[PDB]
């Protein structure tokens, strides 16, 4: 519940950053 | 989708490495 | 007690009573007694004939379709004791298919040393539920009492009370009685078997079942372990060897019953370990002269043949005949058809043998719990293999679950194939651990050992599982377990995931509600995430294993140990049975159920209460006109399930630990709003349920409706009158309307209306058309509540 | 147009695969920029796409650090098409920091859709913004939390030249940013566009135009595109494309084979148009892609060729699937869903594999199953594979299903509750009698825990009631009579003639155990039925089965049985109401229980008489208000008891009247003739049988009162009055004989000249015995007279006023 | 007649056959 | 036995004599 | 404690714990 | 390892104050 | 980014790392 | 110091990554 909304983008930016978002090619 | 995996219901850090290369 | 009378070898009698002549004599019988296929017999036949010399019975009794028999009390009065030494089909006492009879009355029969007793098929027999069979029968539980009379209708009792002993049987007390002229003899708690007399004194150490004089071994109505010359002892003195377990003889006895059999057709006696046994066990030789077996330098065992090779065990009976055998020169197929288990008096008849000439078959043995009983089974040679070349076999066994204990057990199997099916407890690393034991890996073909039906209802995945991550929420709780991978990845087919609800912590292994999880894809942890979990509530779960066939191989999957956790408290319910009454005038009693669903430990309650505002319309109608009847009282949702994918202050108190609730400092006869709350948390940012309403309005006072202060009077010049008299501005809620009864002086008394709008406006009441006299006028106020008292009556002269 | 058709794309985490735009003149798709945090302003500075013009579907841009402005992004931006848009909008900026202007100076029309531009803390120049010159709908814009509503930065409008319009009540320029305007065209040109003097363009350009009014010199069509020329319908042999361009039949076609052999929207041609997939009711064609109707429902073919299913999602698109083209193998590790899914299949183009399927009792669930090719054949050259099937007990019911395999071996192996006897029918029906060999189906693991052995149970009495029904058998005996442990007796409501047990493992099936007979034929008596309804009753033996589990149980045959009928229930909801003096409407509804076919309906009607106490009760008094109206245990104990026999048997032998309706197909009915605020009992029955001693239920109690007249309570007679010689008047007056219901009293208001209306009360007993009324001691001067007739329904009509000189 | 006698139903049908001389048995 | 003679195969009367006097 | 700690709980629990004092959170073991 | 003791299994403050520096 | 200060800063440093582990010492 | 640097001043991943195991 305290992860939706742009905490959302902000958490999962810091779990990630280099590898980058994954999206179907 | 991710929504209502961490919003809805209770999500970790496996998930949102789930959702990265 | 001695024993007058003779051995009296046991005997069969058959067709006609031409042969119970033989047991006039017979005190004892060192037998079986067995009366049966009595079909031309009328109960006349029988109320003249009697054998009160027998006492007691070595083997056992059976009683099979004797027509005109109605009671055992007339044939064998003085029958205390039946020793069981060998029994019919585990069963010490059979009474089949008997017809005409109706009660046992075997009232003196005390101990039956070894088996049960089975009666069955009897339709007109009473007086069974009213014996207590555990002061007669050590064990009670293979008993077998079904098809009768009493359970299939209920034919009367007659209990000997007014004495007969009463005792309870599950919950309740009832009385022990064997006829309705003899009743189950009851000995105290202290003397659990050496018996008492009439008074209570306990018998003797040696006495069994009834004795004449208390502590004397002379007087022993039954020997507890042995008999000589009147007298029960511990041990036979010497040179009194023992004899069949009850009576001590001398050397001449056992040698001229061994020399009796030499010239004749058998059981020639031989002499070993001060006992006048049979046949003496294996690696003993009975000499020429004397009748003492020697032990012989070498391995001589004794050998028990089998008739054409094949012999089948179902019953102790059956199994008996085998004992202090060695080697078998056959094949045994056992087969008990039961439903109780057999393995203690099996584990001493059997056990004692070491090779097997033939084969082992197992079949429709539904009690077997384990094979454990074969003590000292070695060698399985299956010279006489079972059809299709098989020496070991075992099919439907319902409750099979070790072969052995191969950590401490050895075997070994000559020849033939293995065999298992339908063998629902037994899991297949047992059957492997046997076929690499015993040496016959390369021996069996597919389909010998059947994987489907072998250990399904069975558990032995004997490999461990660990959950990594375990998290719990309001009615969600997510799980992950570490991979698992069999050494073929293929094998691995998912994950069953087993939950229940179990408020204590004691589970078993092994309701059960079960979620299918698919093989991980190949780090990786599979994981699951349950929902629709009441909250506040304790949860056992463990995961398993599914897999493969695994024939060529030998994965046997993996199971987790079961985890107990509990999901978080929540918002409790509506708080239940919600009642406002009042006691008093100033005081409210207020009585509320907890909620149905807690969902959490509750703290404390929530209450407030508040005055209402009255009815505006309350006030501007008219209450003499006719019907008075005065009432009594998404978008960022969207964007990001798109663009990220997954990679494949009013008054109030705390009410603690009180469910009964009374308020003061009210209004007396004054509604009032009440909403109540249950909290299952106070301290950090209190949670509470959703306000339950309430409303009450206290009972009147006495006093409110009635008026305060005398009559004001004023007249004009035309005799009109406006009466005033002072309000009671704190009334039982408020006044409607007032009433003025004004009479005249000898004449009638006429009444009219003061209405609230009618005091307001016309300051007070104006009475009009009024005669010179001496009137009387009471005045009295309508609240809410009801009628006050009137005024003092008004008199003046207009 | 100089360069290629984009399909459309998206561009995340970095800007190299923004260079994919290079060589990009038109968008056939949507554009995603987005998910951009390792930038730099440096970043974007030296980056423009001039060759991009128009864009189809949206544009979206969320959470691009280090992006300043768009002008240099995208300085050529026409067109947002709009055919498909993200949550309705065609235009979505998101979550930008760093953005402090649009800058898209050359968007000029939007097709449809919306803009939402939303938490852009750090945006400006939005007040300069006309969206009624380029949007077609502004009322579903969604323009907040930006900085303009937030602070006051500044918003430089170039005029000294930017024109300058009213949004709401003010005036104020209009520009994109600090060094262009936002370019109205003339009212003239509403979209033809404008030239630099503002002359409009072509009728089928659309936004700018090099040369005005010219086809071959738009920068944008308005309705299509071919070589270079804008024009308003594709031209044969051209079909419409995207609904923005024409193309001609080898590029569809092409486009359709590209499809055929990868992962992809098979495209069809459909009234000059490449749509998508042929609408409902039409089918493409091998030869030509036409979609002709094949019919209101179609092949329904649907692509994979092998497929697992092993729960409803992996099953939900199979749903209204009628041909599979490819393979099916069905792996339930689990009923109706299965069927609602599924079972509209009639042909497989492969095969059909099922595999330790847990949770499947039947496969009745394939109801449309007719037909299978087989082309593609399981390993070991097997169509149907059945393996490991746990409750699987019948496949299809063979006397009315059809089922063909064209070509394939049968496999059955291990199916523990398979009768053997299926197995057999499956080769008679679908024609494989010796189409397999040696081994391919199990003989000792099939039907391991089946009874199919039916000794024929044959029904020989039956006897119903309207609730308990008694049914009688022959009885069976095995050879082995010990072994009988009883029978089971099912019975279930059956409407339909086709039931037969079909169910998941769950099922209704009421069933009772029944005794074996003591040793007269068995039978058993039912309770607790439902009238005239239909039931399916059979019976079935339980047997202890041989070492070899030689059940040899028996069976019947499924009988239908239906209950007689009784008399019905109450009819429900009877409503009677007054729509006139003397008509009642009343409107009942059907009963619960009809126990029958309901023929007609009784009804009666009483009149009601009045209270009498009324008649007697005086109201002039105070008080004038007036009321207006488990198994294995049993068989082990049983397989115990008969081995005890056995072993005693082998020991002890050696062988040496009111008036009535009936209404009849309706369910309302009107009644006349009726006096008026007449009170009238209304009963109310059903009947299901009519001739012979009708059927019919309880009495149903309804009170109706007719309306009053409205001049029945008026008093009708002149009003005759006698002068006594002290004034005395006797007053008498002729009541309206009808009245409505009854004259509870009446009301006497009479004036004398020069004074007030005064008031009296005649009471019934006092109208009957003064005849009216006697008012004595009367003031000289002259009277008037009015009497009213107040009765239940309320106050009448006064009489004539008399005039009387005393 | 030949029947499967076994049960009750088989002692019945042999004290039919026989019961006028009895039954054998081993002396 | 007998049982196995009677109610696993059939039983002439014949056969049941052996059992008689 | 009442329930079992993980991921983000049990850091923020030990954080909790631990107070200024810092602490040093290494699950791989 | 602390993931061990309070992830796997589960844990009190006394053993838990053992990972404070 | 705006700056967590608190518990979100140690929320912050396990996202960051994950099962790496790391060293909070607010000496 | 950890606190003053990621609560007076912001911090970048950077940062946060090099107090990382």
């Amino acid at each position: 519940q305290h992860l939706c909304g742009s905490h959302l983008v902000e958490a999962l930016y810091l779990v990630c950053g280099e590898r980058g978002f994954f999206y179907t090619p | 989708g991710i929504v209502e995996q961490c919003c809805t219901s209770i999500c970790s850090r496996y998930q949102l490495e789930n959702y990265c290369n | 007690h001695l024993y007058p009378g003779e051995v009296c070898p046991g005997m069969d009698i058959r067709n006609n009573l031409t042969r119970l002549h033989e047991l006039e004599n017979c005190s004892v019988i060192e037998g079986h007694l067995q009366i049966l296929l009595m079909f031309k017999t009328r109960p006349e036949d029988f109320r003249d004939l009697s054998f009160p010399k027998l006492i007691m019975i070595t083997d056992y009794l059976l009683l099979f379709r004797v027509y005109g028999l109605e009671s055992l009390k007339d044939l064998f009065p003085n029958l205390t004791v039946i020793r069981g030494s060998r029994l019919f089909f585990n069963y010490a006492l059979v009474i089949f298919e008997m017809v005409h009879l109706k009660e046992l009355g075997l009232y003196n029969l005390m101990n039956i040393t070894r088996g049960s007793v089975r009666i069955e098929k009897n339709n007109e027999l009473c007086y069974l539920a009213t014996i207590d069979w555990s002061r007669i029968l050590d064990s009670v539980e293979d008993n077998y009492i079904v098809l009768n009379k009493d359970d299939n209708e209920e034919c009367g009792d007659v209990c000997p009370g007014t004495n007969c002993p009463a005792t309870v049987i599950n919950g309740q007390f009832v009385e022990r009685c064997w006829t309705h002229s003899h009743c189950q003899k009851v000995c105290p708690t202290i003397c659990k078997s050496h018996g008492c007399t009439a008074e209570g004194l306990c018998c003797h150490k040696e006495c069994l079942g009834n004795c004449s004089e208390p502590d004397d071994p002379t007087k022993c109505v039954a020997c507890r372990n042995f008999y000589l010359d009147g007298q029960c002892v511990e041990t036979c003195p010497p040179p009194y060897y023992h004899f069949q377990d009850w009576r001590c003889v001398n050397f001449s006895f056992c040698q001229d019953l061994h020399f009796k059999c030499r010239n004749s057709r058998c059981h020639q006696y031989v002499i070993h370990n001060n006992k006048c046994i049979p046949e003496c066990p294996s690696g003993y030789t009975m000499n020429s002269s004397n009748l003492m077996c020697t032990p012989c330098l070498g391995p001589c065992p004794k050998v028990c043949q089998i008739l054409e090779g094949e012999k089948t065990i179902d019953s102790v009976t059956s199994a008996q005949e085998l004992r202090g055998c060695t080697v078998i020169n056959g094949s045994l197929i056992i087969n008990i058809r039961g439903g109780n288990n057999l393995a203690a008096e099996l584990e001493a008849n059997l056990g004692l043998i070491e090779e097997i000439s033939g084969f082992l078959k197992i079949r429709r043995s539904y009690a077997l719990v384990s094979l454990s009983f074969f003590r000292k089974l070695h060698l399985i040679r299956g010279e006489t293999l079972e059809i299709g070349n098989y020496s070991f076999y075992a099919l439907d066994n319902q409750n099979l679950r070790q072969l052995w204990d191969w950590s401490k057990h050895n075997l070994t199997i000559t020849q033939g194939k293995l065999f298992f099916h339908y063998n629902p407890k037994l899991c297949l690393s047992e059957i492997h651990k046997m076929e690499e034991v015993s040496g016959t890996k390369g021996r069996q073909e597919r389909n010998d050992i059947a994987l489907k039906t072998n250990g399904d209802q069975a558990s032995c995945e004997n490999e461990l599982l660990k959950f990594s991550f375990i998290r719990t929420s309001f009615d969600k709780i997510l799980l992950r377990w570490e991979p698992y991978w069999p050494p073929d990845f293929r094998d691995l087919l998912g994950f069953m995931l087993f939950y229940k609800e179990a408020p204590y912590q004691n589970v078993t292994e092994f309701s059960w509600t079960v979620v299918d999880i698919d093989p991980p894809q190949r780090p990786s942890h599979p994981g699951w995430l349950m929902r629709g979990l009441k909250p506040w509530t304790q949860y056992a779960i463990f995961v398993k294993t599914l897999v493969t066939f695994s024939d060529e191989r030998r994965t046997y999957g993996a199971k987790s140990d079961i985890i107990y956790v509990q999901t978080d408290a929540t918002n409790p319910s509506v708080p239940l049975d919600p009642i406002s009454v009042s006691n008093s005038s100033s005081q409210i009693i207020l009585k509320w159920k907890p909620p149905s669903d807690p969902n959490g430990n509750i703290t404390h309650y929530l209450v407030y209460w508040e005055r209402q505002a009255e009815d505006s319309e309350l006030f501007e109608l008219d209450y003499c006109l006719k019907g008075l009847k005065l009432p009594s009282r998404t978008f960022e949702d969207y964007l990001h399930n798109v663009v990220f994918v997954p990679r494949p202050h009013r008054p109030f108190e705390k009410v603690v630990n009180k469910e009964s609730l009374v308020i003061s400092g009210l209004r007396h006869f004054t509604g009032y709003r009440i909403e109540l709350q249950a909290c299952n948390q106070d301290s950090p940012d209190e949670r509470c349920s959703v306000a339950a309403y309430v409303s009450a309005r206290t009972m009147p006072e006495a006093k409110a409706d009635d008026i305060v202060g005398p009559v004001t009077h004023e007249i004009f010049e035309n005799n009109v009158v406006h009466l005033m008299w002072q309000e009671p501005k704190e009334p039982n809620g408020l006044i409607v309307l007032y009433e003025v009864s004004y009479r005249r002086y000898g004449d009638e008394e006429l009444h009219l209306c003061v209405s609230r709008k009618h005091f307001a406006l016309e300051r007070g009441c104006r009475l009009r058309g009024l005669s010179p006299g001496n009137y009387s006028v009471r005045v009295r106020a309508t609240s809410l509540a009801g009628n006050g008292s009137w005024t003092e009556p008004t008199y003046f002269y207009v």
